């Protein structure tokens, strides 16, 4: 549980950063890959968690997924 | 039966304040240089005065202190009476007077002599020592002073001049009470053997009987004279900068008419927090921290705050324009906050909601975390703040069971109450208030959004500083707008009573301050005793112009023309044997006799006569003052003056209250009724065709002070000019101040019925319009659907405006069609209701209560708690199911695209206004069958399927190969459609980027009372179901060469 | 060549159409600037020998013109009457060429485009078969 | 010119018949490339926000702005967030614009209890003298005062700011510049004339007669059905036409439509025999109202689309002929920036949006656009040789040159319904020449 606690937690980090744009509406794995396109060289741990966790949507899914924005 | 309980919940509640009130075992116990006070000079007392602005009076009991040339040096259980207040230059001034006690007044028994009085003080002072009751708390002496005066009770004409009266005055506050009870029951004494005494004046606060005394009006100047006080130097029981002590017969007090009618600088803070609680469970203090404080300070007088602070947990990110400060642990920030609050020292504190969940959130918080020293906020040292619960109820503004927290030194004006106590809205939420006085409909978030954003970065924590700021700042916003505080001091001021009693008391102490001042000049006493022919209107559509007459204060006209006041009322079958004569007094309907001015002048007459003059010289003033401040400070006046003249015969006619009096109600209500029926008469007998006038002139409507008459003209000219001559006319045969004036006009004229009328409004212009006035809200209520005040509206605007009834007719036509098909939006019908009470507290089972338990059920997040609103609609549901069964959330309707139940919004929203409306215009019953019922209104109407024939496709074609040659028909009838919304959604979601003021940052607002937050979702969904829809025709071409 | 004259005759004089170049290319199969110079022979012909022949030829004329500091280039449809004017005011002839002949005298030009839009619905198939332009790279594809 | 080579024929139709008869050949197109890729999209979703067409377009201007700020202040300026500032500090700030007007439209307003509210018509410009001018990066916001021209600047425009701010909290401003031309590759030259036409706004089914004959003169010049010799063998050289929006008319948008589709499609046919047709749809035609808007589904056009010249492109049409590329719009962008400021010249504005490097400025902020989150495709990658729009009243064109040896080439083609008023595009010396048709009327 912790290792997942963590990875959670890093991946919630990723979400709220600023300086990669809003986080509404598009996947984290698309959003990561739009950060690297533009050279802004986002973390690599995030890639790795997001290619090791497939599916599951508590991690592609972005942080306001669930509310009604 | 309100009332009644209303005045006993009261009486226990001053009976509870004046127990303990005596603070004397209540006693217990980085640096921005902008925040301190300015310093005081070098202040000789021995030359110059003291002169400041007192805002509010209480008192406490301790021992007596020196005042040079005063009382002596004792220890006694001596009342001491405070007064904070602001000095010109801006510092806090907090005084203290002693040698005050209570006193009251009872009648002489027959054969009653000096040589007794002594004795009877005896006796007096044996009771209280005797008397266990009064909890056994006593010192000394029970009375200090029995005295012997000439008085003349204010109840009945007994025409036997002065009687004398005896005086007591005992030490303590708190010892009124008792004492006066034993009165009732009878003394013994020799000689006299058990007389008893009837109590006079014995229910009077002791503030108030000072203010009487010394006449000194709330919020007004007072001058302490040079060499007449003393100066404190060292122990300071307050952390003001000036503590003065000064006898009570040397304060001067200058009255506020001319060059003392300014204001200080008052200091005014508005104060707000945001805490981070569990996910889906109202914030509770046990558990739920407090992460954001927010305050704002502002001198009164200038138009910007002079102070903007967020003190907010965890490392924050800098703002521009304010100061932000990092506190790691809570305990810190706590305690930080009540520094600043000491420091700064504010005379008002404000915000919003403050008083039931602020403060005693904040207190508990401070108790649960072990902070000690949060609690002390009043300007006196050692004195804990104590939360203290109460309720105030009423049959018109609901029912409010609030805490209060007690503040000494400090006055708190939360805009909650005085909105509720002084307005009528559908809803009282923050963002309703604001939408509809400053046309800005604000942002809302939910409580998990802000738990989220808690745990983010430092930008995410600088926004959520920022959305504080902006709440806290918006009830000074209100407050500037408003000008509350401005009628605050003018009506403290008029009423003679301090700022606070405007906010925890009713009416009837104003106006039994105005009463006893007026009566003090000529020795009255005061005794305690426990407690129409309208106009036939003619329901229509008047075409023609019709004139408005207006009586300026009827009631209170009245009372002054015809000498009727308390001290003039005279007993029955008296007349006769004081050998009265016929034309001294006069009869009115109900069987009273009146004196006239010859023999004796009431009270109420000369109070009423000094504030009309009053007002006249505000309103002469008025013309001629050029600085806004002085204009609002003079309109806050003259409102203040027409609001107490118009109360006073509220408070008179009372059937419960301190003094009620009905032959006074009855002889007001008959004189109005036959002074309503000579207008008629008169209005008929002179506007006739045989005098050379056109037409034949009637009077159509009339009710009180309201007079509307139709003169058969059709120019407005003549009709002003008609209106005018008549009301000097009339006004030349009513005796006395009353008087009838020319209003306004209005030329399409609806008259529903009694009380219900509308208009479009001509004041000034007769050929140019002002408005479109409409009495008889009638859609008002909160639990109506937006769509009936609509309709009403524009159905008022085009029979009115338009004056078209057939456009009007139309337009509903349409409306119910559409309603009657699924195409209104689903936001025009949302009913919200409030969780006002528990479940448990309801008789019967309510469609909110289990719609919120439904909700919890579902999902616990999103579920609203006890005391929310929750929104509901109206579903279609099977026969026979429960009516509180059919309610559902609006979102959970949207994703489930559930039927509405038309029928019920159908024959419960809009069939009484659209009835109640029509029925004058196009008759009783005939109007029912025009507006629903008829054929407009009834308005009679998975795999891949052909738009065309409607039938299965074995392929996944647009069309099967019967409906072939017509396809290109088909297209041109869907993309128009797919573009008529395509063009909607581009004008929706940048819509709320404006609403929140920025356009890179995320939009996260999740209000449930704006209707573009389910139209935005509808068109999403919309837009999806179409795209998915138009894909199965052909694709236009390629997209990857 | 008198075949196709007397045919014009009788489509002008007894069945009174309106004879513009397009229909009578469509109707007689020719080419459009040998139905121009069929007209102008006709329109020619008939007034020396003919006292009366109520005719109102209308013209074309196109050219450059200078206009807001521009170099325009004005085609034009205009009577018989204007002509001289128009002629002086361009300053570069290009093209001038007989283009309506009918004899009612037509108050605005309705029943020109009337008359060649429905000639043109009536013949879709073969739209620009008789143009002065005909290109190779636009093959109907079935 | 057209006139010159026209005129070099001798005229031969006032003359009886002659056996022999010309006949010339179209001009075949050497060359040609669509690229109006990043403007075509597949799959459409809906299921995004605005913000992140505003968020990737700043990260996609900073690189410029900054280098143009080294070319008019020095290397002295640093640029310096907003966050970093501090107060009486000379700085470089770059940013978007918010423009705050008291007569801009609401949704909310419109919709709220107060409806009525004595609705107001639609007018002209909404400018007001009461507009506040707000710079915003993607953290603060900051008010504007000095010298600064609030009403000629619209919203969405990213610029840089060179100032200092002032203790009330706003923001001094000195002097602004835009991030200007974008590097270009110079076009191969030609040997011969050829010749672009560009018509706009036919306005079908209003039923004026003037018009239609205009319409039918027109397609008669294009097709060389009327003309002499001279006149026939010039308009030969026109090797494509361009139909850019506004084809239907304004009544027949709900509708009647399918006689107007019909007409349109008769139209199309007989020019798809002689020349090639490429057909952009405007903001009357129908279609989506997003700014790129997709081709006209070919299944409204049985008849014309069973040739293969005919063509429907997006609304933006950038494409390559003979070497040398055009960019042309609908005339959307342009109506509604001339809306929402006190320019005048169309001309003009099409200048300006040329020197900001963005075909819209204004959306998404007051004309719909499509919610983009990958890349922003407005912005312009290759400056182009030809900038043209359709559906302006007055026919314009203009060159100009950039700071570093450009040239481009504006037109503003003339609304045709009106005027009758179409633009030939030379592709050897790039010049300009309107020419008008008109029918008598008494
Ligand atoms: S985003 Fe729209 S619905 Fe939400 S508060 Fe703002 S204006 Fe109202
Ligand atoms: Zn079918």
């Amino acid at each position: 549980r912790d290792e997942e606690e963590a990875e959670l937690e890093l991946l919630r980090q990723f979400d709220l950063a600023w300086q990669y744009g809003p986080c509404t509406g598009i996947t984290r794995l698309q959003r990561w890959c739009r950060a690297k396109q533009m050279g802004l060289e986002p973390p690599p741990e995030v890639w790795q968690v997001l290619k090791t966790h497939p599916g599951d949507p508590r991690f592609q899914c972005s942080l306001w997924h669930l509310y009604p924005l | 039966a309100l009332m009644e309980e209303m005045e006993a919940e009261h009486r226990l509640q001053e009976q509870e304040e004046e127990e303990l009130q005596s603070v004397l075992e209540g006693v217990a116990d980085a640096i921005d240089p902008r925040w301190l006070r300015p310093t005081p000079p070098a202040l000789d007392p021995q030359t110059e005065p003291l002169i400041f602005q007192q805002l509010e009076i209480d008192h406490y009991v301790g021992p007596a202190q020196p005042v040079p040339g005063g009382p002596p040096p004792s220890r006694g259980s001596v009342p001491v009476l405070r007064a904070f207040g602001v000095t010109d230059e801006g510092f806090s001034v907090c005084c203290h007077i002693h040698g005050f006690a209570p006193y009251f007044y009872t009648p002489a028994p027959p054969g009653f002599g000096p040589e007794h009085m002594g004795d009877l003080q005896r006796e007096l002072n044996l009771a209280i020592s005797r008397d266990s009751r009064g909890g056994r708390e006593l010192t000394g002496p029970a009375v200090l002073a029995v005295e012997l005066c000439s008085r003349e009770s204010m109840f009945g004409y007994h025409g036997h001049g002065p009687s004398p009266f005896l005086r007591i005055t005992v030490a303590l506050p708190r010892l009124v009470a008792p004492a006066r009870r034993l009165l009732e029951q009878g003394i013994r004494v020799a000689g006299l053997g058990t007389p008893s005494f009837a109590p006079y004046e014995a229910n009077v606060d002791f503030e108030i009987r000072f203010m009487v005394d010394t006449d000194i009006v709330g919020c007004n100047w007072l001058e302490l004279p040079a060499g007449k006080y003393a100066l404190r130097l060292k122990e300071k029981a307050t952390q003001c900068q000036l503590e003065a002590d000064v006898l009570w017969s040397d304060v001067v007090s200058h009255p506020p008419e001319g060059p003392w009618q300014r204001i200080a600088p008052l200091r005014v803070l508005s104060f707000d927090i945001e805490c981070a609680g569990r996910k889906g469970i109202f914030p509770e203090p046990e558990r739920d921290p407090v992460i954001q404080i927010c305050s704002l300070g502002l001198r009164w007088g200038e138009p910007e705050p002079f102070l903007r602070l967020a003190l907010t947990l965890r490392p924050c990110a800098p703002i521009l324009g304010a100061k932000v400060q990092s506190y790691e642990k809570e305990e810190d920030l706590l305690q930080a906050w009540s520094t600043f609050i000491r420091i700064m020292d504010p005379d008002v504190i404000t915000g919003y909601n403050i008083q039931n969940f602020d403060l005693p959130y904040l207190i508990s918080r401070a108790q649960t975390l072990k902070v000690q020293t949060f609690p002390f906020l009043g300007r006196v040292a050692g004195l804990c703040s104590n939360i203290r619960d109460s309720s105030f109820q009423s049959k018109q503004t609901g029912r409010r069971d609030t805490k209060v927290v007690s503040m000494v030194g400090r006055v708190q004006m939360d805009m909650l109450q005085v909105l509720l106590r002084e307005y009528k809205l559908r809803s009282y939420t923050l963002n309703a208030v604001s939408f509809h006085f400053l046309g800005e409909q604000k942002e809302d978030v939910q409580h998990s959004i802000i738990t989220d954003l808690q745990n983010g970065n430092d930008q995410t924590r600088r926004r959520l500083a920022v959305y504080c700021l902006k709440d806290a700042y918006l009830p000074l916003r209100l407050l500037e707008r408003l000008m509350v505080l401005v009628n605050a001091v003018e009506m403290a001021r008029v009423t003679g009573v301090p700022l606070s009693y405007l906010l925890s008391r009713g009416q009837q102490v104003k106006v039994v301050s105005q009463l006893l001042r007026q009566a003090m000049h000529e020795g009255l006493l005061m005794p305690v005793v426990k407690s129409a022919t309208v106009i036939e209107p003619l329901k229509g559509y008047y075409d023609v112009p019709i004139a408005t007459l207006d009586f300026s204060s009827l009631y209170p006209s009245i009372m002054m023309a015809h000498n009727l006041c308390y001290t003039t009322l005279l007993r029955p079958g008296t007349a006769q044997k004081l050998g009265l004569t016929e034309d001294q007094f006069i009869r009115t309907p109900t069987g009273d006799e009146f004196v006239k001015t010859s023999v004796r002048k009431g009270l109420l007459p000369q109070i009423l006569e000094n504030l009309l003059s009053a007002r006249k010289r505000a309103k002469a003033e008025l013309a001629k003052e050029t600085d806004p401040l002085r204009r609002q400070v003079l309109d806050g006046r003259q409102l203040a003056l027409k609001v107490s003249a118009n109360s006073v015969y509220g408070f008179t006619g009372a059937q419960v209250g301190k003094l009620p009096c009905l032959e006074i109600s009855q002889s007001v209500t008959g004189f109005g009724r036959q002074m309503i029926e000579k207008t008629k008469q008169l209005v008929e007998s002179k506007y006739t065709v045989e005098n050379g006038y056109s037409t034949s002139a009637k009077v159509v409507y009339g009710d009180t002070d309201s007079v509307m008459c139709r003169f058969g003209v059709s120019s407005v000219a003549e009709a002003m000019a008609l209106g005018r001559e008549a009301a000097d006319w009339v006004s030349g045969h009513f005796p006395s101040p009353i008087r009838l004036e020319f209003e306004k006009v209005y030329f399409p004229y609806l008259l529903i019925s009694k009380k219900r009328y509308a208009g479009l409004l001509f004041s000034s212009r007769p050929d140019a319009h002002d408005r479109m006035d409409c009495k008889g809200l009638e859609a008002v209520r909160r639990d109506n659907c937006p769509l009936v005040a609509n309709l009403v509206t524009a159905s008022l605007r085009r029979l009115l405006i338009d004056r078209d009834p057939e456009g009007a007719v139309a337009h509903a036509q349409d409306v119910i069609s559409d309603l009657l098909c699924n195409r209104i939006d689903i936001s025009q019908l949302v009913i919200t209701k409030e969780l006002t009470r528990a479940a448990s507290d309801y008789a019967g089972k309510q469609a909110h209560v289990e719609l919120a338990e439904r909700m919890r059920k579902r999902d616990p997040g999103s579920a609203p708690s006890l005391g929310d609103r929750v929104p509901y609609v109206i579903i279609s549901a099977a026969k026979g199911v429960a009516a509180y069964m059919k309610s559902e959330d609006p979102l959970f309707v949207l994703e489930h695209s559930l039927p509405i139940d038309t029928q019920y919004y159908l024959e419960q929203q809009l069939a009484k206004p659209l009835l109640r409306i029509f029925e004058p215009i196009l008759g009783e019953g005939r109007a029912e069958a025009v507006l629903l019922r008829g054929d407009h209104t009834r308005c009679k109407t998975r795999r891949n399927c052909c738009i065309g024939c409607r039938t299965v496709l074995s392929h996944q074609g647009a069309v099967c190969e019967f409906c072939q040659p017509r396809e290109s028909e088909l297209y041109q009838k869907e993309v128009s459609h797919l573009n008529a919304l395509e063009e909607r959604f581009s004008r929706l979601w940048t819509q709320c980027q404006r609403c929140q003021g920025s356009l890179h940052e995320d939009v996260i607002c999740t209000s449930r009372d704006c209707p573009i937050f389910y139209m935005r979702k509808k068109v999403r969904k919309d837009l999806e179901d179409q795209e998915q829809l138009l894909r199965r025709f052909g694709p236009p071409g390629p997209e990857a060469w | 060549d008198q075949l196709y004259l007397e045919n014009i005759d009788e489509f002008v004089t007894d069945q009174n159409k309106i004879v513009t170049y397009k229909w009578l290319s469509y109707t007689l199969g020719v080419h459009v600037n040998q139905a121009k110079q069929m007209l102008y022979d006709y329109v020619e012909r008939k007034r020396k020998e003919n006292s009366g022949a109520q005719l109102h030829v209308t013209y074309l004329v196109s050219g450059s013109l200078i206009q807001n500091g521009h170099s325009c280039h004005k085609v034009a449809v205009v009577r018989e009457d204007k002509l001289e004017a128009v002629k002086s005011k361009l300053a570069v002839t290009a093209s001038i060429h007989v283009y309506s002949i009918q004899k009612a005298m037509l108050k605005d030009s309705g029943p020109l485009f009337n008359t060649d839009y429905d000639i043109l619905k009536s013949n879709l198939q073969n739209c620009s078969k008789f143009s002065a332009i005909q290109c190779a790279a636009a093959v109907p594809r079935a | 010119m057209f006139s010159e080579q026209a005129a070099q024929r001798a005229h031969t139709l006032l003359s009886p018949p002659s056996a022999n008869n010309a006949t010339f050949a179209r001009v075949p197109v050497a060359t040609y490339t669509n690229s109006s890729q990043p403007f075509r999209l597949g799959e459409r979703s809906f299921s995004r926000q605005y913000a992140h067409i505003y968020a990737t377009r700043l990260i996609q201007m900073r690189p410029f702005l900054e280098n143009r700020a080294q070319q008019h202040w020095g290397s002295g300026v640093g640029v310096k967030k907003l966050c970093e500032l501090q107060p009486e500090e000379k700085c470089c700030v770059v940013g978007t614009l918010f423009k705050a007007m008291p007569l801009q439209p609401s949704i909310l307003r419109e919709v709220s209890e107060e409806h009525n509210l004595l609705p107001q018509p639609p007018r002209s410009k909404y400018i007001h003298p009461d507009d506040e001018l707000v710079l915003e990066d993607e953290l603060q916001r900051i008010k504007l005062k000095g010298t600064i021209d609030v009403s000629k600047l619209v919203t969405g425009t990213v610029l840089a700011v060179f100032g200092s701010v002032r203790d009330d909290g706003k923001f001094l401003v000195e002097d602004y510049c835009f991030a200007d031309l974008a590097p270009q590759k110079p076009a191969p030259p030609l040997d011969t004339d050829r010749f672009v036409l560009l018509v706009s706004g036919l306005g079908l089914g209003g039923g004026g007669g003037e018009s239609l004959l205009g319409t039918q003169l027109l397609v008669d010049v294009v097709t060389g059905q009327l003309g002499d010799e001279g006149e026939q063998c010039s308009a030969a050289h026109v090797s494509r036409v361009i139909l850019a929006g506004n084809l239907l008319s304004h009544s027949t948008q709900s509708a009647a439509s399918v006689e107007a589709v019909k007409m349109l499609d008769e139209i199309l046919l007989q020019l798809s025999a002689s020349v090639p047709v490429d057909v952009m749809p405007g903001e009357f035609d129908p279609t989506n109202y997003t700014l790129p808007q997709q081709p006209l589904h070919p299944c409204m056009f049985p008849l014309a689309t069973a040739y293969s010249t005919l063509q429907l492109v997006t609304n933006p049409y950038q494409a390559t002929i003979d070497g040398v590329r055009f960019l042309g719009t609908s005339g959307q962008n342009v109506s509604d920036i001339f809306r929402y400021s006190s320019m005048e010249d169309h001309l003009e504005i099409l200048e300006w949006t040329l020197r900001v490097r963005h075909i819209s400025p204004t959306a998404p902020d007051t004309l719909g656009c499509y919610p983009f989150y990958k890349t922003d495709p407005f912005i312009f990658p290759e400056c182009p040789h030809v900038y043209f729009c359709g559906n302006t009243p007055s026919f314009g064109s203009k060159i100009i040159r950039g700071p570093e040896d450009q040239t481009v080439l504006l037109v503003t083609v003339p609304d045709f319904s009106a005027t009758q008023t179409a633009c030939l595009v030379n592709l050897r010396s790039l010049a300009c020449q309107p020419i008008s048709f008109s029918g008598f009327g008494a």
